[PDB]
RNA sequence: GCUUGAGUCUCGUAGAGGGGGGUAGAAUUCCAGGUGUAGCGGUGAAAUGCGUAGAGAUCUGGAGGAAUACCGGUGGCGAAGGCGGCCCCCUGGACGAAGACUGACGCUCAGGUGCGAAAGCGUGGGGAGCAAACAGGAUUAGAUACCCUGGUAGUCCACGCCGUAAACGAUGUCGACUUGGAGGUUGUGCCCUUGAGGCGUGGCUUCCGGAGCUAACGCGUUAAGUCGACCGCCUGGGGAGUACGGCCGCAAGGUUAAAACUCAAAUGAAUUGACGGGGGC
């Protein structure tokens, strides 16, 4: 059982479809009997460099436990969804649940 | 802010960044063996120096 | 323990104003932590939490 | 014939020649001069004096515009990156911001072979 | 590349005791399982020479252990090679 | 029989180890458009070349290929060749702590079988930059070169072939033993209150240096010291790693490998001078 960390940035104009996206992704995960160890939705922060002629984006962090297949599906939805401009799936040694510095600063 | 103080500031920032040395090194191609030779030579001197 | 790529504040202690990673011989960091630092800095630069250049 | 108070200066300083162009903030160029174009012809154009005279000629070329605030950027390693910026002061422009941009390829393309001189 | 449970169950099946992980039979059984597992990987990745070196090391180790067992006694050797489906 | 060699299992650690697939930023080139003018580019000096059909410069957008500033290290990994952005998938090895297990299962190998830089070859793609050949401009007494402007194969990918390098540590593999010092990197045990820190104990690695060894230079616990096991190889310089034959290869060629003849030398290290378009005063 692999633990993953997913960070994805979405076009700010779709940012009211972010409460929406989180829902289906968490759905798929628990659908596969996975556990959302951490969800954070710090958003509307300024980019360091422009991406796609844009200067800000909505961020979402999700530390999850899941099998590979659900992870690969998620990746493809990220690839095909036009609202998401960046995404990055990483493996983690164990489950992490303590608050990220992005929200503990808040 | 005086102009001249901004000039030396800019000069100091440019010297710290090291862009000019990078450009003068990327001007022509260096074969990997030769680059490795330079690196080894620069290490054998820094050592035989620090020791001295 | 692990150096987190999201923790931007400490990462800005190891990059110059131009965004280049500082040599470990200047920051006095151990080699293992320098490697984790470089990995985290690159990871952050991908997510645009840090700039590649100035 | 328009007036542009805030202007940019671009200083392309190569190992052989110096080019100074004053443009507006949006990048639409409005005057230019070169060390070779200033009267020098040949290796003489590589001298920092030629860079100063090129800066002066460009300043003359941009009098008709109402340029008084010059934001300077310099690109290149050649000997025209410091004399030129000291001549723009003598010309009279108020230098507000000065930046350095110089292409660093991050190991992109193979450079030409070494000269065996 | 075998999971811990698969290794443990192989050890339980070919060894005298659940702790008998060093016997020749269980060593040959684990080597055979790993080789069979890696066959698919090398079917997909024909230019992974560096990993194929470790696979060849496993093959040579099994050959040596089987030769030792054959010399030691032929009863257990024949039983094991018939149970594992090895030509020789 | 045995457990000390060899191996298996359990828990962790570090790593540019390998294969596959995605993706990011910088830069070069090209294309389209905007601004705008007489140069640009290049050299020792020039000239070919590019430019008012509007270049070079600057801004915006797009296409494409290749390589991954910084980190970066006398750092790390790999049997060697080699391996460097980031992410995922598959996968090899090494090391450490503690314990259990097997019970000499080992070492080294002629033939044999694999892997094997770059260049090269075949088929099919791709082609930004660079660039053998080549063209032009110089230089020169001549310049077929060095220098300049261009430029094709190639460099890139897939699948095959080739099988060679100063493929080098010019140092075969394995095991044992023999004074020290300073470092690097990576584990781990016990303790200051641990993170910092103080004592140990493993692996890998860099530089000095003792005895000893060596022709000398030097090597020196990672030996070129003291020994044992096995393998490879040498027998003056040329002729020659050539001819012929065999094997391999699509080919370039590779591999195995002589003799006639000829000379009395060829060679290594160091020493004193002389020189140098080598450095210092
Ligand atoms: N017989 C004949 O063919 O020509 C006469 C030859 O002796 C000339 C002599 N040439 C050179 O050194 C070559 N060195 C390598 C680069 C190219 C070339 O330059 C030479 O003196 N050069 C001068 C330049 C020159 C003068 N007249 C003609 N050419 C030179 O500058 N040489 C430099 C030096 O000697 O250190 C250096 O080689 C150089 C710098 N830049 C260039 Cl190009 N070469
Ligand atoms: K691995
Ligand atoms: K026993
Ligand atoms: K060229
Ligand atoms: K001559
Ligand atoms: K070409
Ligand atoms: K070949
Ligand atoms: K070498
Ligand atoms: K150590
Ligand atoms: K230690
Ligand atoms: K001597
Ligand atoms: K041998
Ligand atoms: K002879
Ligand atoms: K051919
Ligand atoms: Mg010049
Ligand atoms: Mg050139
Ligand atoms: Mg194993
Ligand atoms: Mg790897
Ligand atoms: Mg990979
Ligand atoms: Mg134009
Ligand atoms: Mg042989
Ligand atoms: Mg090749
Ligand atoms: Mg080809
Ligand atoms: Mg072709
Ligand atoms: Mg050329
Ligand atoms: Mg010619
Ligand atoms: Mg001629
Ligand atoms: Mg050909
Ligand atoms: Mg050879
Ligand atoms: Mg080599
Ligand atoms: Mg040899
Ligand atoms: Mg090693
Ligand atoms: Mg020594
Ligand atoms: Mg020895
Ligand atoms: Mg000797
Ligand atoms: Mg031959
Ligand atoms: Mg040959
Ligand atoms: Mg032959």
């Amino acid at each position: 059982m692999r633990h993953y960390e997913i960070v994805f940035m979405v076009h700010p104009d779709q940012s009211e479809q972010v409460p929406g996206m989180i829902e289906r992704y968490t759905a798929a995960i628990t659908g596969a009997e996975g556990k959302i160890h951490r969800l954070e939705d710090w958003g509307r922060r300024q980019l360091a460099y422009p991406i796609n002629k844009l200067h800000k984006a909505h961020y979402v962090l999700m530390n999850v436990e899941a099998p590979q297949e659900v992870i690969d599906e998620l990746e493809t939805t990220f690839r095909f969804n036009d609202a998401v401009i960046r995404s990055m799936v990483m493996r983690t040694k164990h489950a992490v649940t303590e608050a990220s510095p992005m929200v503990k600063a808040k | 802010e005086p102009f001249d103080v901004a000039l030396r500031r800019f000069k100091r920032s440019c010297e710290k960044a090291g862009v000019l040395a990078e450009v003068r090194r990327r001007e022509f191609y260096e074969k990997p063996t030769t680059e490795r030779k330079r690196a080894k030579a620069s290490a054998v001197k820094r050592h035989a120096k620090k020791l001295a | 323990q692990e150096i987190d790529y999201k923790d931007i504040a400490t990462l800005k202690n190891y990059i110059t104003e131009s965004g280049k990673i500082v040599p470990s011989r200047i920051t006095g960091t151990r080699a293992k932590y320098q490697r984790q630092l470089a990995r985290a800095i690159k990871r952050a630069r991908y997510l645009s939490l840090l700039p590649y250049t100035d | 014939r328009k007036q542009v108070s805030d202007g940019v200066a671009h200083i392309h300083a190569s190992f052989n020649n110096t080019i100074v162009t004053i443009t507006d903030r949006q990048g639409n160029a409005l005057g230019w001069a070169t060390a070779g174009g200033s009267g020098f012809r040949g290796s003489r154009k590589s001298t920092p004096f030629a860079a100063q005279v090129a800066a002066e000629r460009c300043a003359d070329a941009v009098k008709e515009y109402g340029i008084k605030n010059l934001e300077v950027m310099v690109k290149g390693p050649g000997p025209g990156r410091e004399s030129t910026i000291r001549a723009l002061n003598a010309a009279g422009f108020r230098i507000t911001n000065i930046t350095d941009v110089t292409p660093i390829p991050h190991n992109g393309c193979r450079p030409p072979k070494k000269r065996r001189v | 590349s075998l999971s811990t449970e698969a290794t443990a169950k192989i050890v339980s099946e070919f060894g005298r005791d659940a702790n008998d992980t060093g016997s020749t039979e269980v060593q040959v059984a684990l080597l055979t399982a790993q080789i069979n597992h890696l066959q698919g990987h090398f079917a997909e990745h024909k230019k992974d020479h560096h990993s194929r070196r470790g696979l060849l090391r496993m093959v040579s180790q099994r050959r040596k252990l089987l030769d030792y067992l054959k010399r030691k006694d032929v009863a257990r050797y024949t039983q094991l090679i018939e149970r594992l489906g090895l030509r020789r």
